[PDB]
């Protein structure tokens, strides 16, 4: 009998209510796999280990993608944060934890509070950071981007600490650890045998930012909403040395692939992935996706073998190594396949971070996998109330772009492959992240339903999983691209004045989306005149639909220079909103000669993308 | 049908517009808009 969705469907739902996702978490916070910073004997240990259960699975193929890279690590002498009062000198505290990609250096001077390192917050400030170092705390945006605005206005180093109002955790002298890479990949490596920071940036305990604070002037603002110790500047006899000596070291990763080939067009694929590695026992961080990456993929196999289960095209599994570091492996893997992956990878599902509560289910995603999405909200459950996920109709108007920390966003933004992450999470961040105290014992504390919370999680990414594999049509909502354009267009179109004052005309671009329009519009009538038996007019118009996300990456740019060439969900100067964010400063920080060019650039990227959408010359 | 063809007459109003507009077309963006965003395809 085939097997339709239906089938599939409970057949899946069936598999999922006899799983033990909780053991494989445990199994993953034993000593033998923590802690596992990338490139480190646990590392590989836990590999092996991914290796080994994938070839258990009997998938079709089981394989190793090995890379070397440089990494910084914590030097032999310690860092530290030390106050001079000259007279006196005395120890802060020597860090557990560090920031990878800091400067090694050593900085003296006035400490001043930023708040979360926004660019508004440095704005909002009556100190002027030059000159000094600032003091954030960890949430909100990432490392990189603090220490990014923080040079921009010439402070000379960055300490990070958790407050305990956003960051509620019992022991105040934790340590923690994070990244400063403003990108993914190995900035360091040339190709001969950046988004870096040119300051000193460090993790600190809250004990010890509370130190800090205790040799510091100035309630903080009461809508900062943070701890009543925190002050904002250091006294005038004390200033504050902050002294980083990480080292570069290279390191061998290795990402651990399995695929159950498709019966069909066995060529394309759909990569789902996740984190092996972690600083600290990673449990949330790396263990949650690792266990659920392994259950997806014993499941899928079983269905394959043993149910009848025949996906059209080929699931990949991927354990990444290096994701703490900013998605290194799995943007290695990316760059070795640069202009070509998105002929043969079709969607990437990221699973990491998809268990940190229960109140909220969370989606970031290309558009191309709304439509995915909406139908998955519409069969999956909520793990604690039993409803249906699908409760606000209006959804897709909500969602917000992948970041930079997501190891989706370099798949799409990079490679041009439509990419998801999801989660059950709260409104408030997940604490132990980073930390030593991202244990199983925590987590299974915290979320005591963790098993049916992973379950769900494994449930959503399964349907995605089927729906993107059974059929001879791919679930890819290119039409969703015309809400895209269309609110663009509208962003623009209230700079109308502005671009008459220059002697410019929007004709080209209006015209662009019309035909873009009209191309996704055709493509859609062609689908549904198609024989959906033949599967040579099949190939063909998937082939077609494989190639919209990656055209709307610029040609423009070099993907050394500016590798998030996507202009919508991209960063630098050709995207979108970066057209918009310099033509909102014409009321001489506004360049002229950069906004012509923006358009020009940005309405033959629109125009190429609709020609694209056709099939033949002739048409 | 999916979501262009469905919502095509507001396509075509907001380009009619917009040939008028160059010798403020907001509604007939906002119309489209309207008509894109509460489309379902499936
Ligand atoms: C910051 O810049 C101002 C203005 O140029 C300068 O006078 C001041 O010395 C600088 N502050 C420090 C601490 O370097
Ligand atoms: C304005 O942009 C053009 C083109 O990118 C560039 O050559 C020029 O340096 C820019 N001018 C300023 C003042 O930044």
């Amino acid at each position: 009998s085939r097997l339709y969705w239906d089938d599939l469907k409970r057949k899946l739902s069936e598999k999922l209510d006899s799983t033990d996702f909780t053991s494989t978490i445990k199994l993953l916070n034993e000593n033998s796999y923590v802690p596992r910073e990338a490139g480190s004997q646990k590392d590989e240990n836990l590999a092996l280990y991914v290796e080994n259960q994938f070839r258990e699975f009997k998938l079709s193929k089981v394989w190793r993608d090995q890379h070397f890279v440089k990494i910084q690590v914590k030097d032999s002498a310690q860092n530290s944060v030390i106050i001079v009062d000259g007279r006196l000198v005395y120890l802060v505290e020597n860090p557990g934890g560090y920031v990878a990609y800091s400067k090694a250096a050593t900085v003296t001077g006035k400490l001043v509070h930023a708040n979360f390192g926004t660019k508004k917050d440095f704005e909002d400030l009556y100190t002027p950071v030059n000159g000094s170092i600032v003091i954030v705390r960890a949430g909100k945006i990432t490392f990189a981007e603090k220490v990014a605005n923080a040079e921009s206005l010439n402070a000379i180093g960055v300490l990070i600490y958790m407050d305990q109002t956003k960051f509620p955790i019992v022991n105040a002298e934790l340590s923690f650890f994070g990244h400063a890479h403003l990108g993914t990949g190995d900035p360091y490596t040339p190709g001969f045998p950046s988004g870096l920071p040119n300051i000193p940036v460090q993790t600190i305990s809250r004990a010890a930012a509370e130190k800090l604070f205790g040799n510091m002037e100035g309630d903080c603002p009461s809508d900062w909403k943070t701890d009543s110790t925190c002050r904002m500047v250091t006294s005038e006899s004390k200033n504050v040395k902050l002294t980083v000596s990480n080292v570069l070291k290279e390191i061998k990763i290795l990402n651990i692939f399995g695929v159950i080939k498709g019966f069909v067009e066995p060529d394309h694929y759909v990569v789902v992935g996740a984190q092996r590695d972690a600083w600290g026992p990673g449990a949330a961080k790396s263990g949650v996706g690792t266990a659920l990456l392994l259950k997806l993929a014993q499941m899928f196999s079983d269905m394959v073998l043993k149910d009848g289960f025949q996906p059209s095209r080929s699931i990949i599994f991927a354990s990444w190594s290096a994701g703490d570091f900013g998605s290194v492996g799995a943007t290695e893997w990316l760059e070795g396949y640069l202009s070509s992956l998105h002929l043969k990878a079709f969607t990437y599902i990221n699973l990491d971070k998809a268990v940190l509560g229960t109140s909220n289910f969370k989606v970031s995603a290309s558009p191309l996998l709304y439509t995915l999405i909406e139908k998955t909200m519409q069969n999956v459950k909520h793990p604690v109330t039993g409803q249906f996920l699908y409760q606000d109709s209006n959804w897709a108007s909500k969602v917000e772009k992948l970041t930079l920390d997501n190891a989706a966003f370099p798949f799409l933004a990079y490679s041009g492959i439509p990419a998801v992450s999801f989660c059950f999470c709260e409104d408030t961040d997940y604490p132990y992240l980073g930390t030593t105290m991202d244990t199983y014992k925590e987590l299974i504390e915290r979320i005591p339903e963790l098993n049916k919370v992973a379950r769900a999680a494994a449930e959503v990414a399964g349907q995605f999983v089927i729906k993107l594999t059974h059929d001879v049509e791919l679930n890819l909502d290119y039409e969703r691209y015309n809400s895209q354009l269309l609110s663009f267009v509208r962003d623009l179109n209230q700079y109308r004045a502005d671009i008459k004052e220059m002697g410019l005309s929007l004709q080209w671009l209006y015209s662009a989306r019309g035909d873009f329009f009209r191309a996704t519009s055709r493509l859609t009538t062609d689908f549904g005149n198609a024989e959906k038996t033949d599967r040579f007019v099949m190939k063909k118009l998937n082939d077609r639909v494989m190639r919209v996300e990656y055209h709307f990456l610029s040609p423009y740019v070099s993907p050394k220079e500016s590798p998030f060439r996507h202009v919508f969900w991209g960063s630098g100067s050709h995207t979108l909103p970066a057209l918009l964010e310099n033509l909102k400063l014409r009321k001489g920080a506004f360049n002229e000669t950069l906004f012509r060019n923006q358009l020009a650039l940005a309405t033959w990227t629109i125009q190429g993308a609709a020609n694209a959408l056709s099939g033949d010359v002739w048409d | 049908e999916g979501c262009a063809s469905r919502c095509m007459k507001y396509n075509d109003e907001l380009e009619k517009c917009e040939a008028r507009m160059m010798s403020d077309c907001e509604q007939e963006l906002e119309d489209l808009l309207y008509c894109l965003d509460h489309c379902h395809s499936q």
